[PDB]
């Protein structure tokens, strides 16, 4: 008779526990899930972060192109403007 | 390509404002230069104002013209107090974009 | 005895069939773990890749501002150049005037 | 404070070269130029190099001077070909570097 | 200059659109594969899981049975 | 010149750069989405597998000893 | 991308000591903690410290335990003294940087 | 007679060439002392871009101070929490 | 001769004394471009101490935010800590209720 | 020292919105807290905001209340929407400024 | 702490005051002296110019005596 | 507490700071103007010093001159 | 008459244990459902 | 073999009667005690009664309940006084004549 | 004379009515009461 | 009525409880055995009837046994197999004449 | 008489011959005024 | 030691005369020449007259001015004619008897 | 016969003045055009 | 009239400039020399007249020398003390009945 009403007590504990237990298994499934969803969305916002700052690099760039593009060309006339200089100045030559 | 049109022209026995209206570059302005070639000699300078507000005269003009950016206008201006009959000349506004230079048609202010 | 037997038997599977619901479940999270560290990895390579790229614009701020210090000197050059030394040099030439 | 040192000076009949020692702008070089005083007249221009290595001359001196960096040595370097007896000057660097224009101290190149 | 060089430009067009096929190469193997397989692996979850519930309908009925065929034997017995 | 009909074709070029992008981020994403959840959903078809494989053994055990309690109910009333 | 590393565990009758080796973030060291996983019990806190050297402790350590930093060995210490067999547990280091928290595989500690 | 009427040449020459030379020397005066007055109004407008950057960094660093006093008692708050759990968690070795 | 023998004599002080005007206003740009370099070197000097306090306030902006996003984990942590285990603890505490 | 008074409680069978009005700090705010003590229970946290706008909540309150900083107004928010029957407290705000916390009177709200 | 800390930052006060006698140092030495040496001075630049046209004006008298006196040796010679 | 008439001290520490430092400032300001402004007040002073000198030796010899030359019309008109 | 006298006691005394062994069920099972409503704490 | 028919039943808002028949144990009445079963839970003690007369009561139901016998009419009675909601059990009246149990069908009192 | 025989009678049935209760006993006051206090 | 025990003590078994009685050789009723382990209510343990008839709680059948003797007027307790768990104090009990009556009680205790 | 006719030649000469020195004044004052205009360019 | 007094000044818009009296020579008038005094500078040639009457003119002054003796009158005409304003000068008479020049006291005529 | 001393007398007087205008060429034709080219 | 003068060279001092006439031994009146400096006009030296009168640009005063010989019938120019800038092309002239009659020129250069 006795060793069945007593076994029972050790079967009841795994199905009470575990019940709610793996309940807290399943939250972190979402909790986990939660967590790859969160940085999911940062991911594509640090894109988007990546490609403002890949367009800002981008029209820097073009500013070193166009201000190097004046003195490329401001240098010139600078270098136009001595040739005046000296042959306006080899013009005293003929004269002292 | 930019087109450089100027406006402000005119005659007086007193004070002037030469403006210059540009083609592009709203803000993004690099040197933009204003000449002036009095008849029968070659074309000379005066204001240089660049796309960060510092500006430059030469000797003859300083004290007297002032040289102002206006993005928002397209457009660049320089002014003119004291205007002497000695000042009278044709006034072409210029510009560097892409390297290249680009000019416009002038404006004769005559003052005397 | 006469109704436990069964509840022994049935417990039993329903202890067993929840006992190998937690090794799925481990493996769940060994798994969702190993997904989060792969994100993990590519933000911290992201997060340092937009470091990188931080003080590249600030270089080029530093390019750009000395690039027009530049610019400011040649242009005041150009007003003792052009205005000064070419305009009395037509000056003091117009003795054929 | 860059603190430039002209060297290569002296006298031919031919070729000569010129250096301009930077103490300072290890590849950070900006507009360096190269000026010549005439013995008894004023400074002038010869040569300019930039950053992106933009090489442009004077006139007198255009398809007959090089003016080349090296930005591993911090020198500027102004190579010297089929000279005249005209180009008996003493030349000096320069340098602008945040603005601020530096000389150098000059060396005298006397070519006849 | 620009000649040649805005051709090379057009080159990396060409070169992109080379990228084009590889993206194009993605979906034709990764994404199809991808969601055939899951399509059959989803409808064979539903397979297994209504033989599932008749599988614990089949366990609970036979198991009353044993029960029931337990009763039988023990009264049989104690006569 | 013929910069007009070179810098439209760098303009096509930097269209379909765009489709590259978009098209390659959405098919990247649409992949691991469709990866993770084929591998969760093989996960749970094997582990029903597992449990067709264990309950199918009990199920036929099960009706073996149902068929031997019964041989003994007539065994016993024929007694 | 710190990757932490525990050391000093073992068996004691008295006093241990142990360390958590960071692979970066020399100095720049933001709070580094302490846990312990009692064998069949879940994770706990034990000691605190951060960058200025606060260091505060549970309650069940407070006056018996010191978290001492070591900033030019990439290295934090939790000195062990006064141990009971209630200290037998596994011992693993945390870390935040960048806002993302840094386990270590931990040692353990058996006291008794 | 004739060495006066000719020495006079060499002395005008010294009096109309300077008269006019000296002149671009006083210009260079005002010249380097205007070079000399606009250095001198940048160096009072740095000294004020110093202070407004001096005052900006000792913000910042109250603001690192303020952020570390934060953590100094928001850390010592998890130091309680803890102790909390442990007191309460040692309530159930009453019970199993 | 009659006139010009005073002309020689004029000039030649008008020459002299202008021969020292010229001397002196030497000396005046030599001390007036001295007293420009030292206004460069100052300048040159607090250029450069504006730069190194420039990144100073650079580093302090990289310590603020990860110091924030240290916090921003601490009272994340404190959500399951205070939040989750204590309120869950005194509910299940609510044996002696 | 920082005086902090709540206002926004009442009763309902609905929705609410607590709010924590403050001494000092503008937008010079750290860790603003707010709790709430069930009768005859200890108190507990439910949500948090900080300077930057960084929110979190306990498990409990998630999905339902939003807490939220006004800057400008010297107050921080703290909304309940869909509220239940269990929430009843007394909810008291709370800050961290100078290292110390202080704390204010509390709001009940019961909601039955 | 803050305390003895405070007090502390007092003494940067009194430290401070020590920089105030430094100031009146400068203004009781270089600037007292740079404005007597400049008031002294230009008393003295307004003598000597006072004195440099009073000097002019004595060599051009004398000096026109002189070419009278060369005018009437000329004269009395050429008799 | 204290802190009330402890940061009052503070208060006026740093109120005296600001003195010293606009002083200072303005000091040296007004020292470096007026340091400049005296050595060329001195140099102008030497350079007239150095015509004073000059000048005093040309008037003595030319009056000793035009002595002499009174004195040769003398002899020639006693000629 | 003697024997059935002695009958009488234990008759007496059998009603009598049965009362105070009764009631001690009384007080038994007062702790028993005492105890059994400990179980609220668990269902 | 005697067979126990409960009775008595029925719904109040009070104080209810409850019968236990008997078949047989004219005078003979050993010990006839009344039990109920809390729904879904264990039966209970409620009362007892003898032969000659003791009847004791459980704790929970002392003061209230009188049980009371029927010698004549072969019937225990249960009588229900001072009432609580707490009461609704099915009522199960139980013998005890030569040493076997004769339990009852059970019936029921609503209390609520 | 004959009513000797129903004393008997009347010590039987009360006697083997004190078994059951003590029977009943061993259910409640030792094992149920003891059993489930531990659960 | 003086009922005292005896047979108490610590032990590594089987063991014999006795509780001596004042009078009444046959003439009592139910005597009883209770024990508690400390910390514990006491519970009952064994049963005697004036006949014979005998119980035990299930926590102890087929271990403890209870017996009498009516010559020596005394209720033993053959208490075989124990158990650790059999660590309590022994008290007799009894019904005389209804009045429950106790004993000093003595304790065993194993390990 | 003849020496008489000599003389006629002589004066007959020696004022033509100043008709034609005087004429080179002419043309030589015109460069001399013309030089001087030069001096414009000085003064 | 004859005496030569000018004449004729005064002032116009037109064609004026001029005379220069002579003290001696009747009809032997030899050369009697013209000049004028540009006013801060050199003297100038006018014309010449001679005792036969061959009288020419500068360059500047030719086809427009005529200079005739008046032999009896002894005065020697400079006829101003087709004038221009930049006549006005200081006019002075010059003689040549027995080789001695006799200048004048001068006059002027201004033309403006 | 008396006649003839005048013609000496305009000899004498017309010679005299041609030295004049020959002294003077020397101050302008060679002198101060030359000079004054110069300057 | 033909006027023909000689004495020209290139030398390293004094010279001799003869101006060969055709006729009028001493009835020719006013003769003169021209030199013309290359680049320059051309400017007046000496002048010799029929009684014997001389004079001389003050550039050459005190070093050309102008005379005749009537027997020879010549116009001479003693040119001494030559200075570097003497460089020139020297042309003799005349007045014969007032009509001005030049030379083919000759020219002496020094250095």
């Amino acid at each position: 008779h006795a060793g069945v009403d007593t076994a029972r007590a050790t079967a009841i504990e795994r199905a009470d526990q575990l019940a709610k237990s793996a309940v807290a298994q399943e939250k972190a499934l979402k909790r986990a899930e939660e967590r790859a969803q969160q940085l999911r969305a940062r991911l594509d916002a640090m894109q988007e972060a990546q490609d403002q700052v890949r367009r800002d690099s981008a029209t820097h760039e073009a500013k070193i192109a166009e201000l190097q593009a004046t003195i490329e060309r401001l240098t010139s006339e600078a270098a136009l403007a001595e040739g005046a200089l000296e042959a306006a100045r080899r013009d005293r030559s003929r004269l002292q | 390509e930019v087109q450089l049109q100027e406006s402000g022209g005119g005659l007086v026995y007193d004070s002037l404002r030469l403006s210059c209206a540009s083609s592009r570059s709203i803000d993004g302005i690099n040197i933009m230069r204003w000449y002036r070639q009095a008849p029968g000699k070659q074309r000379g300078m005066v204001a240089v104002v660049t796309g960060w507000g510092s500006t430059n005269y030469v000797d003859s003009v300083k004290g007297r013209f002032i040289i102002s950016r206006d993005s928002a206008k397209d457009t660049v201006y320089l002014q003119m107090n004291n205007l002497k009959p000695e000042d009278t000349a044709v006034y072409s506004c210029n510009a560097i974009y892409r390297g290249s230079e680009y000019w416009g048609q002038g404006t004769q202010v005559t003052v005397s």
